[PDB]
């Protein structure tokens, strides 16, 4: 590394990158809707009786 | 004994249709002189015919 390189290129950290003791702020929630929801694939009917 | 009333025919107020109904008018007693309700195919969520 230190006698065959001749020049280095440097970027700022990728905020991709985690260290592994960094690892609870990877924690996150989702919600998913109650099961007991019923999705409707019904139009609904217009109509009078007079 | 002799048996004087033992249950009998019921009659019933009103009978209940367990199925859906498509707009209609009063067919009974009463007959609607005027047409039938004009059924028309509108709010598609697709285009056709224009």
């Amino acid at each position: 590394s230190k006698m065959n390189v001749s020049y280095r290129l440097y970027i700022k950290t990728p905020a991709c990158l985690l260290p592994l003791s960094d690892y609870m702020r990877a924690q996150h929630d989702y919600v998913s809707p109650s099961s007991s929801r019923v999705y409707i694939k019904d139009p609904a009917v217009v109509y009078t009786r007079s | 004994g002799e048996i004087i009333y033992d249950g009998g025919l019921s009659s019933k107020l009103a009978d209940v249709v367990d199925k859906t109904t498509e707009p209609h008018n009063a067919d009974g007693a009463v007959k609607d002189g005027r047409i039938a309700p004009v059924k028309l195919d509108l709010e598609k969520q697709k285009l056709d015919k224009l």
